[PDB]
């Protein structure tokens, strides 16, 4: 698996890329992320990189997480589950599968609340301006929501007409199972090529949709998902690449 | 016709996945965004995440992001209340040892947008 090695070993040039990915949204400044699977355990870190290169492409890589706060010279836990993360070749998304939170109503209370958040979406993004310029290409990879990583993504983007339009298949939920509407590619604050949309249910808006270019070639797509249901708001992580 | 919803600068908060999301602004009527809010802040449901509405009124909620002032240990004072959270806008008694009291003669504490006020200290 590698869940250990990605915790313990440092970083080699010659592991299977996406080597590297730094954790910024999934670690904030002030708090500390402290990851165990395996027998393994290291703490993070924002701005701190995660030896992706150890894990499996293509598949989720579970963690045991423990969000960390300094309190007093001590590590206090202010939100614990499950750490999810899917690595590709040119990108890599993290996943919170929370269990335990501190209670809304005292600090030093902790409560069972089950929620489901896109940390991070990184790797080497795919310039705007240096997108192909013509042709069709077909994505295909995961998506994957609360409890569920069967899920199939399947998206195409037109490079001529800077268009991308996609679909979910197969999650336990069927209201999970969304249309991403068709949406143009537009460059960045940094100019990265992104695609943000609406996501459609029975023809019927549910949500919105945003989707990040990935390599030198734009081999992938990484991005998420949220969409409304009967019973609330659900988010899906989304990645894919070409054949 | 219904106006469109331009970036929303949520106050002591913000948007997730600002960079992919900034370029499609403004939004129709009917769009929603997870949003975060900084430390020592809340959303409305009492956690640090919610989602953002645009409606024909703006955005939804008016007020993302609510300052959560937790009651401190009072080191001369009755702690019946330490740890407890209060937000934005809620009062509490201060209740200190006998020989001890607040800055000046005051009894309650008010959550503000920056915090408690006056601090909980006797003396």
């Amino acid at each position: 698996a590698g869940l250990a090695d990605a915790l313990t070993a440092p970083l080699d040039h010659k592991d299977k890329g996406l080597q590297s990915l730094t954790l910024d949204q999934s670690v904030a400044k002030n708090e500390k992320l402290k990851l165990a699977a395996q027998g393994a355990e290291k703490t993070y870190g924002n701005g701190d990189s995660l030896n992706t290169g150890k894990l499996k492409n293509d598949k989720v890589s579970r963690f045991d997480f423990i969000r960390q706060i300094e309190v007093d010279g001590q590590l206090i836990t202010l939100e614990s589950g499950e750490f999810q993360v899917y690595k590709q070749s040119h990108s890599a998304l993290t996943a919170f599968q929370t269990e335990q939170i501190q209670d809304s109503e005292h600090s030093g209370k902790m409560v069972a609340k089950r929620q489901f958040r896109i940390g991070d979406i990184a790797g080497e993004h795919t310039s705007f301006d240096k997108l192909p310029e013509g042709g069709r290409a077909t994505y295909r990879g995961t998506a994957f929501g609360s409890d569920d990583a069967g899920g199939k993504l399947t998206y195409t983007i037109d490079f001529a007409a800077k268009q991308g339009n996609g679909k979910i298949e197969h999650l336990k939920s069927p209201e999970l199972n969304v249309d991403l509407a068709a949406a143009d590619i537009k460059p960045d604050g940094k100019r990265h090529a992104v695609i943000s949309g609406s996501v459609l249910y029975n023809q019927a808006e549910k949500g919105s949709y945003s989707l990040g270019i990935f390599g030198g070639k734009a081999q992938e797509v990484a991005g998420s998902a949220e969409v409304k249901t009967v019973n609330g708001i659900r988010h899906i992580g989304l990645a894919a690449k070409q054949e | 016709t219904l106006k469109p919803c331009d970036y929303p600068d949520i106050k002591h908060g913000g948007l997730y996945h600002e960079n992919m999301r900034r370029p499609y602004f403004p939004v129709a009527v009917g769009k929603y965004y997870s949003y975060y809010c900084d430390e020592h802040f809340e959303t409305p449901s009492g956690s640090y995440w919610d989602h953002i509405h645009c409606t024909q009124d703006g955005w939804s909620p008016a007020v993302p992001c609510l300052r959560k002032c937790y009651f401190p240990y009072l080191e001369n004072g009755y702690n019946q209340n330490h740890g407890r959270k209060f937000v934005q806008g809620k009062s509490i008694d201060v209740a200190c040892h006998p020989g001890y009291a607040l800055p000046k003669a005051q009894t309650t504490v008010t959550c503000m947008e920056n915090g408690w006020s006056p601090t909980p200290r006797c003396i």
